[PDB]
RNA sequence: UACGGUGCUGAAGCAACAAAUGCCCUGCUUCCAGGAAAAGCCUCUAAGCAUCAGGUAACAUCAAAUCGUACCCCAAACCG
RNA sequence: CGAAGGUGUGCUGUGAGGCAUGCUGGAGGUAUCAGAAGUGCGAAUGCUGACAUAAGUAACGAUAAAGCGGGUGAAAAGCCCGCUCGCCGGAAGACCAAGGGUUCCUGUCCAACGUUAAUCGGGGCAGGGUGAGUCGACCCCUAAGGCGAGGCCGAAAGGCGUAGUCGAUGGGAAACAGGUUAAUAUUCCUGUACUUGGUGUUACUGCGAAGGGGGGACGGAGAAGGCUAUGUUGGCCGGGCG
RNA sequence: AGGACCGAACCGACUAAUGUUGAAAAAUUAGCGGAUGACUUGUGGCUGGGGGUGAAAGGCCAAUCAAACCGGGAGAUAGCU
RNA sequence: UAAGGUGAUAUGAACCGUUAUAACCGGCGAUUUCCGAAUGGGGAAACCCAGUGUGUUUCGACACACUAUCAUUAACUGAAUCCAUAGGUUAAUGAGGCGAACCGGGGGAACUGAAACAUCUAAGUACCCCGAGGAAAAGAAAUCAACCGAGAUUCCCCCAGUAGCGGCGAGCGAACGGGGAGCAGCCCAGAGCCUGAAUCAGUGUGUGUGUUAGUGGAAGCGUCUGGAAAGGCGCGCGAUACAGGGUGACAGCCCCGUACACAAAAAUGCACAUGCUGUGAGCUCGAUGAGUAGGGCGGGACACGUGGUAUCCUGUCUGAAUAUGGGGGGACCAUCCUCCAAGGCUAAAUACUCCUGACUGACCGAUAGUGAACCAGUACCGUGAGGGAAAGGCGAAAAGAAC
């Protein structure tokens, strides 16, 4: 989420993200695209989620 | 429906003065 | 290029006019020699393209002085 | 990591459908819809760490789409790679 | 705006009849129900629009087509939203019901 | 017969080319047109 | 076998002779017009280096990427 | 309770035209007086656009002939399959460059597109499909030539060119043959290798250059020899006796 | 040996015919000439308009050539139609 | 800002949020592939390759950052030659290129007109290039006037088609002066005297106002014709709002707006508040710009073609005085008047419009208007540079015609 990222620290956000991209948005990202369930909402969040850590961090300094 | 049409402007001429 | 580097002439153009009066372009170009000039308070020889109205300009305003200047107007010394 | 999870992120979705890659996957080998990336040797890095199918080779395959739908103004598919898999003992599992 | 509504229309055809008005719609139309009533020639089609038959769909009207219902009265006496309780909050102007 | 039109991408591109009429001001005015024109199917070239 | 064809199987599989504008041959011969280059290659040392490092050989091991590759190609996909 | 415009009529004015009105039409139009104009069209081989005309005429793109019988389909002279017949065969075949840029293959569909018909197709629409250490291009190396730090010239723009660095059409390391995809192929697979590079392990040992030398490294014509692809023949093996 | 001869390829175009609102904005057919060179061609490269190039014709320089093409001066000017 | 959405052709699917952090809109920030000035090197635009560091390293490999050139400065080294430069290396800065037009400078025609055509003209235009800014340049008299005086520059309207020049042909064409628009003056060439003191500039930091989000924002019903009322008819009402558009026909009161009244997290434009930073003032007394001005030679600019032709610019060759002096007042001398060049800067008035907003039009309404209302600088056409179209509208509502 926004604030819920915001909160956390550096180095956790940095271990938490790998998991976001890779394996909590990779399984999706397969599976939609080869039609098993169209739970097709799922994608557009999530890549909106993986953007906010990437921004988070980085700009926090460190922080 | 497309459409392609030019216009022509190039000589019929070959033949040849007559009594110069 | 051809220009004084005292005073930097460039080459003024303008119309001959003829004994009936033909103007054409034609270019008003400096002299323009390469000479070796004594800097004596360097004591080396600062090889500069200069005219011959130019060479004047230098020996009457006096060598370290037109060496000031060109260094400080931006043209290779 | 040995490279970057930017390039673990090449796959983005299975290519498989029909004829060569049916053939070849009852025969032998996987296929999978590549990114355009461009390499081998990151995607025989991809399909190890993500899956666990054991390779050997990667065969790399640009593909140059045609063009498609619309007189209303010709269009033509953005391109990207094939990439058989090549599986070296992942054919079992 | 002030259209989630209590209308009783202003054309005819539809003149004192009421509904709800379903939701506003970007390009100055809404959904009033049983009065922007077309009969819909739905055609059958496989993998869903199964049923054929010409249908009645409420098409969608104008949004300045509408007048808008009030408790004690069929017409309309405008809405004022002016009144601040941290936001605009609605009232029939002109009796300022708080609707 | 031999037409006028026989074409070779390694030519064209090597006498016609965008980083051939790149370097010279005049090779510059050429770009600055096709493009404040919108001509914008450039020296058609992949 | 669905009648598009696919599987299962498999004998002999040699010799002589003729050869090519092809190869040996960018040779050879000869002739006057006198017939690329640079790198890789091999080798020698210079500054330098010193149980080093490099070089050479073997072995073990691993790597060798990227694009083109479809199809047409004396033409109905090229140019008119 | 029907404007303009369109399309018919009557009446009217000297005329340009106007007025009334029926039909069409589904909305705007405007007395009068005055003001201003992109202000009046048959002609400019005018211009644009539409549609005639010659005319159902000419032609239907090779004097390399097709014919039958099935098949599908609604429809078969032309297509698919099959059987004959004919044509090319230093090509009208095969591989590949250049160039093209999916035109390939598969499934469907026939409006438009093929100078016909069209079930068909290089058409439309769907889909599928191009796989390399060794092939080639990148790449290494350079050629003619180009660009060109420094530089010298030149009003300027710029011009030339050095050291450089590019630039193939040349030169540089190396894979072949089966088998296989609806369609790929020296690439995948299979069989059997080869090449180069890194690193490490080991041994041994004077190694080391924008450096020096050599080698790379070469013409045309002609003349054989030697050789093989390959072909002819026979032998062998299999099948056949009309 | 030969800018040798005869002649395919290849190149080139001497004759005629057919075309000449074509099959085609220069080709086709039957003949023809040259043919290891002053050859020919692929690839790439190089010369720019008052200029190139030219075994030379005012030919050729993108179907255009006694001064290319395109933009601009420019609605040139035309006592002319 | 907000109860509804997931830009568009284009639907639809899956979902999200429901007045309170969705969705929408702005400010600021982040990200901003690769090409392109493109800049680590190279290169067929959107591609290929590499050096050096900082790492990581599962030891395999793989990242990230920097590395252009040129100008200036600083440091470091450092030849021919002891020396020293020259050069080279490095670092810190600044620049480069892209624009439409306007502007200044540099360069600079021809057609044409003169009924030809060469001087002249066209025109110092067009056009190329360079340079820069929001305006630019120009500018505080070696400027005029006329025996009185005026007082920087610019721009506008005059003067005046005058004066004058002119193959005295065509034509070119001012000034002086006048009225306005709009107006500020200052340094350096040097010693002081007090010694940031004005004054700007740039850094602040704030106060005000403006813009970039926006918000609120008024007053009608009855009835008749009609597919539908916003038309007609009848009866009302609001007005700092009857500007306009939209809504099923022509609506002030139906909606969006509208005047009016409000409204800013931030970021910036503009004034002003005042700190610092640098700038240099304010009084004394000095200073008053030499290879220059003239002049000879040749051109150009001045309305002015050397012509009686000053004057200014200056390529060539000389070459003067130094404020008891010098320049100019259109041949030239004299007199008289008036001013001090060869050092330098400067606001405004004014010109222009790619672009932005708002509005307006006796401007257009689809062969028009831009080429271009519609996926247009597109499709096409050409090797290229370049050239360059067509194609708007069902209806009130898709209800786009089940069967």
């Amino acid at each position: 989420m926004k604030a819920k990222e915001l909160r956390e620290k550096s180095v956790e956000e940095l271990n938490t993200e790998l998991l976001n991209l890779l394996r909590e948005q990779f399984n999706l990202r397969m599976q939609a695209a080869s039609g098993q369930l169209q739970q097709s909402h799922l994608l557009k969040q999530v890549r909106r989620d993986v953007a906010r850590v990437k921004t988070l961090l980085n700009e926090k300094a460190g922080a | 429906a497309a459409a392609a049409a030019a216009a022509a402007a190039a000589a019929a001429a070959a033949a040849a003065a007559a009594a110069a | 290029s051809r220009v004084c580097q005292v005073t930097g002439k460039r080459p003024v153009t303008g119309n001959n006019r003829s004994h009936a009066l033909n103007a054409t372009k034609r270019r008003f170009l400096p002299n323009l020699h390469s000479h070796r000039f004594w800097v004596e308070s360097e004591k080396r020889f600062v090889t500069l393209r200069v005219s011959a109205k130019g060479m004047r300009v230098i020996d009457k305003k006096g060598i370290d002085t037109v060496l000031a200047e060109l260094r400080a107007r931006g043209e290779k010394y | 990591m040995i490279r970057e999870e930017r390039l673990l992120k090449v796959l983005r979705a299975p290519h498989v459908s029909e004829k060569a890659s049916t053939a070849m996957e009852k025969s032998n080998t996987i296929v999978l819809k590549v990114a355009k990336d461009a390499t081998k040797a990151e995607i025989k890095a991809a399909v190890q760490k993500l899956f666990e199918v054991e390779v050997e080779v990667v065969n790399t395959l640009v593909v140059k789409g045609k063009v498609k739908r619309h007189g209303q103004r010709i269009g033509r598919r953005s391109d990207w790679k094939k990439a058989y898999v090549t599986l070296k003992e992942g054919q079992n599992l | 705006a002030k259209i989630r509504d209590e209308v009783i229309v202003l054309t005819g055809k539809d003149k004192g009849k009421r509904g709800k008005v379903k939701n506003v719609l970007s390009s100055g139309k809404v959904i009033v129900e049983g009065i922007n009533l077309v009969k819909k020639h739905q055609k059958p089609v496989p993998a869903l629009n199964q049923p054929g038959g010409i249908v009645e769909k409420e098409a969608a009207i104008q949004v300045s087509n509408v007048a808008i219902f009030n408790a004690a009265t069929g017409k309309a006496d405008r809405v004022g939203f002016r009144f601040e309780d941290g936001k605009k909050v609605r009232f029939f102007k002109s009796n300022s019901e708080t609707i | 017969m031999k037409r006028t039109f026989q074409p070779s991408v390694l030519k064209r591109n090597r006498s016609h080319g965008f980083r051939a009429r790149m370097a010279t001001k005049n090779g510059r005015q050429v770009l600055a047109r096709r493009r404040a024109k919108g001509r914008a199917r450039l020296t058609v070239s992949k």
